[PDB]
């Protein structure tokens, strides 16, 4: 096989390669965050870094950090339009390599 | 040697790399935002936890978008060379591609052009991670009963 | 620990969780395919399920396709703003759990 | 029993599922899109790769939106309880958050709704994967030398 568009004599990569999102929340909507315990995202985030960081590849936590912020929080409003609302973060990936914090 | 795969992020670096806290909690007045309570608290947590996974970190308290865009830009322009990688994390309120300074919006976009591959060479083909706390529009999630 | 948003006796999840959008592309950047053999993105997501579906969780395979598309491929044209142009595919995960294909 | 974690879907459900592919190569000339050249390879490339993993692959070539639409209302309607997951593989032009169909634009939104939690619920709990091959803004990436 040969074509135009590939095995390139001068390597290169994406500029916006490399780079990882993680979002609290699906595109288009509201964040959550409890006044007094911090964000839904940033508390399970950190739980799940504490808890699997030595032996989890990253987006596998981050797949955690999902779970649990999905089905363990539920908002509580006065404002009958804001309360028992749900939130689901949402892991953008433009990386090429898995990614282990140990090595 | 043997075979070599190479199927996960050289993080052997002499440093993990930074992590960069920016903790919107106070607003002006004049852009009519609330405060962020509670946003300390998460602050203090990502501190800690990062600091456990051996990263640089810094962090800094309610900067105003001109603020946001110089210390991203300067820490782009950092060596970069014998770290890992790079993390960010912004904590304020947002919008869908937008994060507000104290006072007004930043594009997301404004912040992560600093480290494209080509204009940040010392973290080419290293992982840039960007972990953002803030609403990304106006919708709600009623849920569905499991 | 006990809170107004947390451990709520009728479990709930988000109706927009569980949800993997794979895109061939950035955020805001154009698609490239070739006219003769295909789109890069989806020659190299066939590629690594033929390859890896057996083997890897979906996230990982994933990852191999954004590094394939990334490295090996660049694109051809006669017009220069169009020439010599990078692509790097991305993931956007809402899902709860690790997905294999196999069982 | 022993101890159960739950850290990956069930697939072993009797079926793996749907894998709907809408492959959009001719448009009307009304609306001044061009062939996509090529795309019949993908759509062949992946009706026998996801056959190989055991899904229920159904083709459908050049959509209108309205088709689109209903397709996928249709599909969103069927009893997916015995299924493992579902897929989606849409081929055709787009711009950020669209779809075209062979006639106009289709929001990505309108057709992913279908299958929320609370809309699908034979699905509710289950992987819904939407494989994406469009264009999604007119930048493009110079890229970088390594």
């Amino acid at each position: 096989a040969s074509g135009v568009d590939d095995d390139m004599a001068c390597h290169k990569i994406p500029v916006e390669a490399d780079f990882l999102y993680a979002y609290s929340t699906a595109p288009g909507y509201y964040s959550w965050r409890n006044s007094k315990d911090g964000s839904w995202f940033i508390q399970s985030l950190c739980a799940m870094l504490k808890q699997y960081a030595d032996k989890l590849e990253f987006m596998h936590i981050l797949t955690r950090v999902n779970r649990k912020v999905a089905t363990e929080f539920e908002s509580f409003s006065f404002d009958a339009t804001f309360h028992a609302k749900k939130q689901i973060p949402c892991i953008v990936s433009m990386l090429t390599k898995e990614l282990y914090f140990y090595h | 040697s043997g075979i070599s795969l190479d199927n996960s992020y050289k993080m052997d670096y002499p440093e993990m790399g930074l992590c960069i806290i920016i903790n919107n909690k106070n607003f002006h007045k004049s852009t009519g935002m609330t405060s962020r309570s509670g946003t300390d608290v998460d602050a203090a947590n990502l501190r800690e936890t990062f600091r456990n996974l051996k990263y640089e970190v810094r962090n800094k308290n309610d900067l105003t978008r001109e603020e946001i865009v110089e210390l991203m830009r300067d820490v782009s322009k950092e060596d970069h060379s014998k770290r890992s990688s790079f993390v960010c994390v912004l904590l304020s309120h947002g919008e869908e591609g937008i994060i507000f300074g104290t006072n007004g919006p930043v594009d997301l976009k404004k912040i992560t052009n600093f480290f494209r591959g080509d204009r940040c060479r010392s973290l080419t083909g290293k992982p840039k991670l960007f972990i953002i706390q803030a609403c990304r529009g106006t919708e709600l999630d009623c849920g569905i009963e499991t």
